[PDB]
RNA sequence: AAAGUUACCACAGGGAUCUUGUGGCAGCCAAGCGCGACGUUGCUUCGGCUCUUCCUAUCAUACCGAAGCAGAAUUCGGUAAGCGUUGGACCCACUAAUAGGGAACGUGAGCUGGGACCGUCGUGAGACGGUUAGUCUACUGAUGAAG
RNA sequence: AUCAGAGAAAAGGUGUUAGUUCAUCUAGACAGCAGGACGGUGGCCAUGGAAGUCGGAAUCCGCUAAGGAGUGUGUAA
């Protein structure tokens, strides 16, 4: 017949709407543009679903479906925009920020750790002792029921006596060194939390003030 | 059914295809029409006749592979029964045994059939027809084949137990330290989990003591697994070797596990009774400390009366040229004085005389 | 030939092929 | 058993010729050369 | 299709010349030399830019150019960083004793499954093998060639093979625990 | 050893170094051999293969379709038992018919009564010869009625016809 | 008074004279084009000794793949015809194994074993005859004139 | 075409070339990297036990950008 890669196929029957998904995002966009006060920005962080869900429980929704889509469809021209100086507003609204209702003391002071992920850079230079692995870098008062860790992991470990031991000892990050992939995954599968959520309330969408300042 | 040796049983449409496939490249493929019709009926009889003869051995071969379970000793045939349901499996046996039947009564037919054969293709077709039938036949006896695979599985790996000898049966709570005994007393490693009934088959371990053999054998804590360590514990010439936890560390009172005993006492009756007192640093009652691995020694020697009273050149050669290559020098081993006289060569024989003879 | 068989065919062959090409 | 165009047995036997043969018999045939 | 292109960036590597289809590649590290006569590829070099250039090729002959793109990109990583291969000994009982000669071009293996047979391997050109000291029974395969050095080590790993015996409980054996650059 | 021993192997010891990878790889390129398979196989385990692959898109083709919905002087044939100038042999001689109810749909052995008659020819009725489209009565009595033969039984070797009502 | 009938028919005469490994039947579906595939429901004279080669549709030998394949002994499946595939009476024992076939009348110019017509007497029946009628080449070695 | 070219037929082919139809696509096409892939809920049974993935019925749900009473591996679970 041809020369194709082949295609796999699935049972969950979970697929999303798509441009109809991406029109409803819009749509809800707008909605939050419109809606009362407390003109937040802010969607998501490197946190995961259950610090988003926990943040979003102390409000009356972040939501902004896909980046710079809400931008778009409001439209870069103040006349397009619903708000007001939109045009310099736009530039600035970028990556994972949405609307919600409810706090500013809370983004500015509460930042709930998590764990990293890869691109960044770890504040200090863990080191994984030799010999049998440790959980939790040797703080708990690490079971040894691991063993599909070992084949998991691909360092160097050896299953011995049905435990991982290392031979030697290899550091999982050093200190001004991005996050690789093998680093995020190694601390994310360790107790390793080199991560602060963080907000973004330079300016403010007041109906009646409409001044949205870039401090 | 402990002795296993039996082959591996293939699947229904695996099977199929080996017997098809054996036939076809066996018996020979080119008959044309200038043949004569007793040759083209021939030539089909001993086409089907090939196809009920594979049929037959496989079948026979696995009937046979399976052990009788009433020919089987009494606890190798109640294991059998608890832990793989040996009614089902007779019932699955006679019903491959009445499908070969019905199978070489079909051959039969069909080959009767075709003596008389009339032309090539009345020959064909009567070919065809009874492979399809055969064919039919197997993959009608389809889920027999595979309960047969999975309890010649289980058989394979099932001990080799031997009741005849002196064995010493460890049954009692779960992780009471018996097992912890049993690894160390035997070569066996019987592993050992914080979750209960760890050790859901038996293990048989062999050992020995005063110039004699002994057959530890470990029971699963005390479900099937209970059941199975009953029956096997029911029909044993052993010594019961139960361990009550004294510092109850083993998740079991010591009231319970004096219940269970006295429970179990019906099994153990008629044999050496040991009460091992277990994690004593943490019926003949011996005190053997779990933690400290304390008295497991004295246990199982007093455990073993109780039952007795109730019934270089070689390197230098592998260094130098290894065996088979090297040539070893008598000479050098010699009580020789003089090293010159002993290395050198003298004559046998000179002139006609033997000079070692002579001199 | 080159692979196992001849592919210049039989005259009677030939024909009966063309004859059982029109049947 | 192999034959004598056994792959692995050509191997040993070119192993073996550097091993039990070869050094000893060229100097053999340069003894009898300056002989 | 009428044109069919694929462009590679050069790095401090010397000389590049693919003069009568023979890449010369001349690096810090050492000079490599590879023949892609097999390939009717136009080799256009200019400034830092060497372009692959087919035109009006069918399919079969349009994979090969970043066939070529791949292994010119591979022989320069080894003028420039080099390739090691880092494989971990695997013993059950039996330790395999591993020696060295000509600053390690062959290997020789023995007490391998207790077996009285001395494997003896010799690496493709331009590969070293070396004893790792900071790991026990590590052997290191480093070198210019990438072919030559994985080839170097499917060839040890194919002589210690383990047969007749279940695969499944039997680990014994070579294998490549590690693939990458010099540093 | 006792019941899954490399199972303990496998958990006290671990699996093959590159097994995972192996496994990995030999799926990843079962795509390649099973095109090469195709084209380079020859014979009777080609045409094996071919019809083993037909199945498999037929049966794929509607796991697909059920996803989205849910989303001398003798007788030669086969007969039944001067007059008898031929010879009629006993193998061939058949005396249980398979007849299959046409309302009920169930296949029934049921004994030849009798030969209603043949169309080939009244002699073969008369020698109760069974052919294809004979008339031949059988008992009904557990389910006497009269039922066709549909099938060859000189040629599939069993009765089979299929009842009149 | 006889007449129809005979595929229950019998006795004479006249005319005519490619192959191999998948069961069938009846239904339910049934991609599709009234059929309808794969699936699903039922029930069940020939015959063999030697011999030569040849084919592989491989019994053994060589190497691989898979399987609860621990080891050993196996089973199944690939490449593979290089090399073999006995001795005695369904056996038997040896053996690594005692594989299946071709030479369309395998090798009967290698080899052997286990009448027709006519007549006559004749019911439903079978026998007692007269004629009769066959039909250089190749290979093995050996010399050998000669540019 | 490692058996090119000068009925065996139903088909098979990650062989090639053209088209035909239908789909997504700067609201970012696939592919690849970096992640999420959640909460009731371990829904309900089953049995040494199966927490989506021994198994049998349900197949609900709040949140979202999206997460199934789960795609498979895996786990005694």
């Amino acid at each position: 017949p041809k020369s194709r890669r082949s295609k796999v196929l699935t049972l969950a029957q979970t697929e999303k709407k798509g441009h109809e998904g991406k029109a409803a995002l819009f749509s809800g966009v707008q909605q939050s543009l419109d809606s009362f006060d407390y003109m937040w920005i802010f969607d998501v962080t490197n946190m995961r679903n259950t610090y988003l869900k926990r943040i979003r429980d102390d409000w009356k929704r972040i939501f902004m479906g896909k980046t710079k889509v809400m931008a778009k469809a409001l439209g870069h021209t103040p006349e397009e925009e619903h708000a007001e100086n939109v045009s310099k507003l736009t530039k600035l609204l970028h990556g994972a920020v949405g609307l919600l209702f409810t706090v500013i003391g809370y983004f500015e002071s509460f930042v709930q750790n998590d764990f990293a992920r890869a691109g960044a850079v770890a504040p200090f230079t863990h080191v994984i002792p030799a010999g049998p692995v440790y959980s939790r870098a040797g703080q708990i008062p690490l079971t040894h029921t691991l063993e599909p860790q070992v084949r998991q992991l691909g360092m160097p470990t050896v299953l011995k006596n049905g435990v991982v031991t290392l031979l030697a000892d290899f550091p999982l990050c050093t200190e001004g060194q991005q996050l690789d992939s093998r680093q995020t995954r190694l601390l994310k599968l360790f107790g390793i939390t080199a991560a602060e959520f963080k907000v973004g309330l330079l300016g403010y969408y007041s109906k009646k003030g409409a001044s949205v300042e870039f401090l | 059914a402990v002795f296993k040796n039996i082959t591996p049983i293939p699947d229904v449409n695996t099977f199929l295809d080996v017997v098809l496939s054996r036939t076809q490249r066996k018996t020979p493929t080119v008959i044309r029409s200038g043949f004569k019709i007793s040759r083209i009926r021939g030539f089909y009889g001993r086409k089907v006749k090939f196809t009920q003869d594979t049929i037959t051995e496989k079948l026979d071969s696995i009937l046979q592979e399976f052990p009788k379970l009433n020919d089987i000793h009494p606890f190798h045939a109640d294991l059998l029964n608890i832990l793989y349901d040996r009614d089902h499996l007779k019932i699955a046996l006679s019903q491959l045994s009445t499908a070969k039947h019905l199978v070489e009564n079909v051959a039969r037919d069909y080959i009767r059939l075709l003596k008389y054969g009339d032309s090539l293709y009345r020959c064909k077709q009567l070919k065809r027809a009874a492979l399809g039938r055969m064919a039919t036949i197997i993959k009608r006896q389809k889920s027999s084949l595979e309960f047969l695979e999975q309890v010649r599985q289980h058989l394979s790996r099932l001990p080799a137990i031997d009741p005849n000898t002196r064995t010493l049966l460890v049954c009692g709570y779960p992780n009471v330290g018996k097992s912890s005994f049993m690894n160390k007393v035997t070569r066996a490693q019987v592993d050992v989990q914080p979750y209960a009934f760890t050790t859901k088959s038996l293990f048989v371990g062999h050992f020995d003591y005063k110039y004699l053999r002994w057959q530890v054998i470990d029971t699963p804590g005390i479900n099937t697994i209970e059941m199975q360590s009953i029956t096997a514990m029911a029909h044993l010439r052993s010594a019961v070797l139960y361990f009550m936890d004294l510092s109850e560390m083993c998740g079991y009172s010591v009231a319970a596990q004096v219940k269970l005993y006295h429970s179990i006492k019906p099994l153990f009756a008629n044999k050496v009774t040991i009460l091992v007192l277990n994690k004593i640093d943490a019926v003949k009652v011996v005190q053997t400390s779990c933690v400290q691995d304390i008295g497991v020694m004295d246990v199982r020697t007093t455990a073993c009366e109780a039952l007795l009273a109730a019934r270089l050149a070689r390197d230098i050669e592998a260094a130098n040229g290894g065996a088979g290559v090297y040539n070893v020098e008598l000479r050098d081993k010699y009580i020789l004085q003089d090293p010159s006289w002993k290395y050198d060569r003298m004559p046998e024989l000179l002139d006609g005389k033997n000079v070692a003879d002579f001199v | 030939s080159l692979k196992k068989k001849s592919k210049r065919r039989t005259t009677r062959l030939r024909s009966r092929i063309e004859k059982k090409a029109a049947e | 058993t192999s034959g004598p165009r056994d792959n692995n047995r050509n191997k040993w036997a070119k192993k073996h010729l550097k091993k039990g043969k070869r050094a000893k018999n060229s100097n053999f045939s340069k003894f009898l050369k300056k002989k | 299709d009428i044109y069919k292109d694929e462009t590679l960036t050069i790095p401090k590597g010397v000389t590049v010349d693919i003069k009568a289809r023979n890449v010369t590649v001349t690096g810090p590290r050492g000079t490599l030399k590879q023949n892609l006569r097999h390939v009717d590829i136009e080799m256009k070099k200019q400034g830092n830019t060497i372009k692959f250039i087919v035109w009006h090729g069918s399919r079969k002959h349009n994979a090969c150019i970043r066939s070529v793109y791949s292994i010119i990109n591979n022989m320069i990583i080894g003028v420039t960083q080099g390739f090691r291969y880092k494989m971990r000994l695997v013993y059950a009982h039996f330790p395999i004793n591993i020696n060295l000669t000509e600053n390690g071009t062959v290997v020789e293996i023995r007490n391998f499954l207790g077996e009285r047979i001395t494997r003896v391997i010799k690496c493709l050109p331009g590969v070293t093998v070396s004893i790792s000291s900071a790991v026990k029974d590590e052997i290191i395969l480093e070198g210019n060639s990438l072919e030559n050095v994985s080839q170097s080590a499917a060839n040890i790993k194919q002589i210690c093979n383990v047969r007749n015996k279940d695969i499944r409980k039997f680990l014994d054996g070579i294998y490549v625990s590690e693939r990458g650059n010099i540093e | 050893p006792q019941n899954e021993y490399i199972e303990e192997s496998i958990r006290k010891h671990g699996r093959r170094f590159d097994h995972e990878e192996r496994k990995r790889k030999k799926a990843a390129r079962e795509a390649h051999d099973a095109s090469l398979y195709a084209q380079k196989t020859r014979g009777i385990k080609a045409k094996l293969y071919q019809e083993k692959r037909r199945k498999e898109k037929i049966q794929m083709k509607k796991t697909i379709k059920q996803h989205e919905e849910r989303n001398k002087r003798m007788i030669t044939k086969a007969t039944f038992v001067k007059y008898e100038r031929f010879i009629r042999p006993m193998a061939l001689r058949q005396k249980k018919a398979n007849v299959t109810h046409k309302e009920l749909g169930v296949t029934m052995q049921l004994p030849i009564i009798g030969v209603k008659k043949n169309p080939q020819s009244p002699t073969y009725t008369q020698l109760g010869v069974l052919t294809k489209g004979t008339v031949i009565e059988v008992n009904v009595s557990e389910l006497g009625k009269y039922a066709q033969i549909t099938n060859n039984p000189e040629l599939d070797g069993c009765v089979n016809a299929l009842l009149l009502t």
